[PDB]
């Protein structure tokens, strides 16, 4: 078992949430990339949407 | 052969002499080696998670202001704070001292040597 | 006054496949795979190996430790 307890931080800062935040908008330029070449564009044209799919899920 | 023996033992007892003030400045602070990579990773992932200003930062002011033995203990802990460990480590800090020795007994004497006294003063003078 | 950030082409590899084959020599080759399902259809083993595939729409798994 684990669990945190007293801490200090600064005041109306950015947490380590910003740093996610931060990937989230790199994953954005990641799709601006694949956005301005059209090779970009054909290898979004294999993606089908359908009601099954393969699900995975364990801890390591 | 007899040059090359007795420059040797002068040498290498030189190098003695070097290897143990250089250990004594290493042993001066604890012993920063560690043999274990549990600690280590769950520390450092924590330490992102709180969101700390510089956790290497942080752990060297603490270490060497909080001192090395509360240091240590507390650190092993990478997490949480519970029993007397908790409170211990929550209201930790340094010290200082107040006390006669010197400079009040230095004063006794000197009242012991104006006996049975006299008078000694200032403010009078052509001013 | 600003600091522009850098606009770049990154890791898209585009596979064409650009697959060129005889329609003769292909053919023979979907005539050959007759044969190999021919040879699957004499033998009873050859039958039992085909029961054990069907379909179905996906997977899942789920675990903890």
């Amino acid at each position: 078992t684990s669990v945190p307890t007293n801490q200090s931080v600064w005041g109306n800062v950015s947490t380590g949430l910003d740093a996610l935040i931060s990937g989230w908008a790199r994953v954005e330029q990641i799709k601006a990339a694949k956005a301005s070449t059209g090779q970009g564009r054909v290898e979004q044209a294999m993606t089908p949407e359908l009601d099954n799919g393969a699900a995975v899920v364990v801890e390591a | 052969m007899a040059n090359f023996l007795t420059k040797n033992f002068v040498w290498i007892l030189a190098a003695g002499v070097g290897v143990w003030f250089y250990q004594k400045a290493d042993n001066a602070a604890k012993t920063a080696t560690k043999p274990i990579a549990d600690f280590l990773a769950e520390l450092q992932f924590l330490v992102n998670g709180s969101n700390y200003v510089k956790f290497p930062n942080a752990g060297f002011v603490l270490t060497r202001d909080a001192l090395q033995d509360d240091f240590i203990a507390y650190d092993d802990r990478i997490k949480a704070w519970l029993g007397t460990h908790d409170r211990h480590k929550d209201f930790l800090a340094e010290i200082l001292d107040h006390e006669r020795r010197v400079k009040p007994v230095y004063r006794k004497l000197i009242g012991n040597i104006i006996d049975a006294s006299t008078i000694r003063a200032a403010s009078g003078v052509e001013l």
